């Protein structure tokens, strides 16, 4: 259900066996899990300018 | 049968801070 665009990469974060997503201060979604990997990806805009 | 041997003391305390759970998964 959540949508949305950018670059996915590796992060080091490390999340609880029972957290999906995360949010910064700003309340914008940053990071999300794999259904069917369970890996910590994190989301970051594409360029602009 | 009625086994009730249980008694209510309405006895409280003022020191606990412990009704605090995740409300979600952010």
């Amino acid at each position: 259900g959540l949508t949305g665009t950018g670059v996915l990469t590796k992060s080091n974060k490390k999340f609880l066996p029972f957290q999906q997503f995360g949010r910064d201060i700003v309340d914008t979604t940053d990071a999300v899990r794999d259904p069917q990997t369970l890996e910590i990806l994190d989301i970051t805009p594409c360029s602009f300018g | 049968q009625c086994v009730n041997l249980i008694t209510t003391t309405q006895s409280y305390t003022n020191s606990f801070t412990r009704g605090v759970y995740y409300p979600d998964k952010v």
